[PDB]
């Protein structure tokens, strides 16, 4: 019963900051050997890896978007959040959160595989 | 980015065999594990093949993955109506420092009425 | 045995009868490299090595020279100049349980590729990241061995297969393993082309009263030609009289 | 005397031929045996085989990797020294071991004199009787008469 629940505003205004949430249910977010990543997918196009977060804060982002993205983890609220600053129309996509296993304390032991995904929240970057 | 390249669509008859190839370079497929994901319309991608050729529990054994050199392939022996979805291959590129996804392959079973 | 801990049997000092590979049609994969199976019962070798393990159908193709993959690189590697045969058959009836047979393992990670005919059974925790593993598992610290999932309802590519790899070496040493050789019936009092333990010639084979000693196999006359031989199957002495000749 | 050891180091580092005859069982092994500082019998193997009044003569030679063993057993009645006479040794065993043998040692049963000679590329004239048994021989370099 490991499930991830995404929440965020469906509409974001251009040049402003986009903020999403990915709440983990049925367990704890800081437990196994997992890389908690963010992935967005423009409607009709392919998946795009945004970044990740591991250990106790350390992060690695996509270089094409590294300066505008921030990925944090709130252990008390048992959730990870996504921050995308100075958004444009090109940032309109369906955003997912998933966990990437990199260790031996993963259940199930799906090495290098993105085990459990979120349902996906749709972000539309437009002023109207 | 677009390192992994997949055919946009592949179609075959029911109860046939289909191969979905995934072409990359030595910086991703050559030196990193390849993961496959299945994505149905209007839903999130589902892990189909992990670590080049491993099958998760709950996924039909009609699916199988393979990898040779800088290319990977997905085989679905016994195509069924249940299998119509988008299939993406994934791998970590050492040059880009990024998990690269393919363009996706849309499987359309042909014997549909 | 598992493919990472492949078992090796040494074949030495015995006539190698390969007819158990010809007659037994119960084999799924039969491929030879460097030597032909037909021209194998008439060829000597210094030693023969029989490697045996278990893999799945998708990995049977990897047991060959010039192959890559988890099995070829991390479990069992064949050299580029390998001279032998690879045999495999579907063992789903034996190596599968209703709850999944997990007794057959395979190495999943390794810091380098195995050398030809190398057997690695170390269970050291593989370090995939910058953080060193002090024998403990966790972040970028994986157990090197993974267990196969063998179920009766598995796909043919994921069903277990028992592989036997025969390898033939020929060194600057005596060859003890050669191969059987059918014999024929013996015809007496007729001009025949005979072959006794590799010694050939033409002549009439007749009964004799020559008392050969137990260690003596061939006889010779003053001219150093062959006078008589002992039949290798029935310990009797046969005279060799060259076939009638002369002049007209 | 119940056996012989042939090899180079006799210390489990190389292959060494071991022949042991205990009561009624002849045992031949070529394992890399770890031998004692002074091997005796009290009262990675590549080959294994299991089966004064008596003179037992042997010849051990290695030609192109083949270890050839010849022997002849005959009753004698002499304690002081080797009996004088002539007797030919028939071959019994030919082991294709391919082992470089440079040293050997004997094995004594402790609660038997023995002799060690060396072979040379001499020419011999061998006399075969009517039964194919060698009954005499001439060493073609012993003296002008033999020549
Ligand atoms: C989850 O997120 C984490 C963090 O981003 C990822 O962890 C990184 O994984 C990459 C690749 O798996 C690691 O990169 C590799 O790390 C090794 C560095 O170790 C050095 O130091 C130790 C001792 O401190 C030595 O034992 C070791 O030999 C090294 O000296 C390298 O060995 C790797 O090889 C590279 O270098 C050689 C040349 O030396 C090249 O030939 C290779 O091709 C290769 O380029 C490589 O550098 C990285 O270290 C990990 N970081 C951390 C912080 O752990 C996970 O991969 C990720 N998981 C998933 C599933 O996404
Ligand atoms: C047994 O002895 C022979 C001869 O001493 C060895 O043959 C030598 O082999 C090496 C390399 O294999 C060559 O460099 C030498 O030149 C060879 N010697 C001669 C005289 O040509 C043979 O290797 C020895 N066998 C073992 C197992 O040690
Ligand atoms: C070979 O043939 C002889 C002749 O009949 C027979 O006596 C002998 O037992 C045979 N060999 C074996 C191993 O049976
Ligand atoms: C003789 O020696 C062999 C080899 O060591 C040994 O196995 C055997 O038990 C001994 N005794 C007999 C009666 O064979
Ligand atoms: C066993 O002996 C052979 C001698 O032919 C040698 O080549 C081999 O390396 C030896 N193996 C071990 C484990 O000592
Ligand atoms: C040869 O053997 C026979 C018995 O088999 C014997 O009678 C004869 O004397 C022997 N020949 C010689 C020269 O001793």
């Amino acid at each position: 019963q490991l499930q991830l629940q995404e929440s965020g505003p469906g509409l974001v205004k251009p040049s402003q900051t986009l903020s999403l949430t990915c709440t983990v249910s049925g367990g704890s977010i800081s437990s196994g050997s997992y890389n908690w990543t963010w992935i967005r997918q423009p409607a009709g196009k392919g998946l795009e890896w945004i970044g990740r977060i591991y250990n106790s804060g350390s992060t690695n982002y996509n270089p094409s978007l590294k300066s505008r993205v921030t990925i944090s983890v709130d252990t008390s609220k048992n959730q990870l959040s996504l921050k995308v600053r100075s958004v444009t129309a090109a940032d309109t996509a369906v955003y997912y959160c998933a966990r990437h296993c990199s260790g031996g304390t993963c259940y199930p032991k799906y090495y290098y595989g993105m085990d459990v995904w979120g349902q996906g929240t749709t972000v539309t970057v437009s002023s109207a | 980015q677009s390192a992994l390249t997949q055919p946009p669509s592949v179609s075959e008859a029911p109860r046939q065999r289909v191969t979905i190839s995934c072409s990359g370079s030595s910086s991703n497929i050559g030196n990193n594990a390849v993961n496959w994901y299945q994505q149905f319309p209007g839903k999130a991608p589902k892990l189909l093949i992990y670590y080049d050729d491993l099958l998760p529990s709950g996924v039909s054994d009609r699916f199988s993955g393979s990898k040779s050199g800088t290319s990977a392939s997905l085989a679905i022996s016994g195509v069924q109506s249940e299998d119509e979805a988008d299939y993406y291959c994934a791998a970590w590129d050492d040059s880009l420092n990024v998990v690269v996804f393919g363009g996706g392959t849309k499987l359309t079973v042909l014997g549909q009425p | 045995a598992s493919v990472y801990a492949w078992n090796r049997k040494r074949i030495s000092n015995c006539v190698a009868d390969y007819s158990v590979l010809y007659n037994s049609a119960s084999f799924s994969t039969f491929k030879c490299y460097g030597v032909s199976p037909t021209k194998l019962n008439d060829l000597c070798f210094t030693n023969v090595y029989a490697d045996s393990f278990v893999i799945r159908g998708d990995e049977v193709r990897q047991i060959a020279p010039g192959q890559t993959g988890k099995i070829a690189d991390y479990n069992y590697k064949l050299p580029d100049d390998f001279t032998g045969c690879v045999i495999a058959w579907n063992s789903n009836n034996l190596d599968s349980k209703v709850g999944g047979n997990y007794n057959y393992l395979y190495r999943l990670f390794r810091k380098s590729n195995l050398k030809p005919f190398e057997r690695d059974i170390s269970t050291e925790i593989y370090q995939a990241g910058s953080t060193p593993c002090n024998g403990v598992e966790g972040f970028n610290c994986y157990f090197p061995l993974q267990s196969y999932g063998f179920q009766p309802t598995n796909g043919v590519g994921y069903q277990p297969y028992r592989v036997v790899v025969l390898s033939f070496e020929l060194l600057h040493a005596p060859a003890t393993v050669c191969g059987p050789k059918k014999s024929t019936n013996l015809v007496k009092n007729k001009c025949v082309n005979f072959n006794f333990n590799g010694l050939t010639g033409t002549g009439v084979l007749t009964e004799s009263n020559k008392k050969f000693l137990p260690f003596q196999q061939f006889g010779r006359d003053i001219a150093d030609t062959t006078d008589a031989v002992r039949d290798p199957q029935t310990l009797e002495i046969l005279d060799i009289t060259p076939c009638s000749f002369g002049g007209v | 005397i119940r056996g012989w050891i042939f090899g180079t180091t006799l210390d489990s580092k190389t292959q060494s031929l071991l022949i042991v005859n205990n009561a009624t069982n002849v045992v031949i092994k070529v394992c890399e045996f770890q031998f004692c500082n002074d091997p005796f019998l009290g009262v990675n193997c590549t080959f294994e085989y299991v089966s004064f009044k008596n003179l037992r003569e042997f010849v051990f030679k290695n030609i192109d990797g083949y270890f050839k063993i010849y022997s002849k057993h005959t009753p004698i009645n002499l304690v002081r020294d080797l009996p004088q006479g002539f007797s030919a040794l028939e071959p019994l065993v030919d082991l294709p071991i391919g082992i470089n043998i440079t040293r050997f040692q004997t094995l004594l049963a402790l609660h038997a004199a023995y002799y060690v000679g060396y072979l040379q590329p001499r020419t011999f004239l061998l006399k075969y009787n009517e039964n194919g048994t060698i009954t005499d021989a001439v060493d073609c370099a012993l003296d002008p008469l033999s020549e």
